[PDB]
C-alpha cells in the first residue's frame, strides 16, 4: 500500500483492480495482503536465513 | 483464458 | 473416514457433525479433511519422521 493514496500496487494491485485472476508467484503470505485478497495454503516454506 | 500474474525472479 | 460406512470419526468427525465449534489441535491439513472442513493458515510446520 501507498501510505496516503490508499491504492495497492504490484501483483496484489493487479488482483484487486481486476487486471489478473491468479498470482502464481513468490508472494509472501502477510496479514495486510490477506485482508484484501485470498491466499492459498502456502506452496513453499521459507524464513530469514 | 485466465490471466496469471507473476514476476521475473529466478 | 470409515471404510464401507463413510462416517468420520474423531476430531474431524466432531466438527463435520456439528458437535464442536473449533479445533485447537495438532490437526494435519490434508486433502480429504479440507473438502469437509475449512482449515486456518498453518501454525506449525512439520513432517512425517
Ligand atoms: N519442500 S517444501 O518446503 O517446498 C514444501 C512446503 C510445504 C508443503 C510441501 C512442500 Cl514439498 N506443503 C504444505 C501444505 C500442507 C498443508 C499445510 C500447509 C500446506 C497445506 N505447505 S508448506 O509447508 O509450505
Amino acid at each position: 500500500r501507498d501510505a496516503d493514496t490508499k491504492i495497492w500496487n504490484g501483483m496484489v494491485g493487479e488482483l484487486v483492480y481486476g487486471k489478473a485472476d491468479i498470482a502464481i508467484a513468490p508472494l509472501t503470505i502477510t496479514l495486510v495482503r490477506e485482508e484484501v485478497i485470498d491466499f492459498s495454503k502456502p506452496f513453499m516454506s521459507l524464513g530469514i536465513s | 483464458t485466465v490471466v496469471v500474474t507473476t514476476i521475473l525472479e529466478s
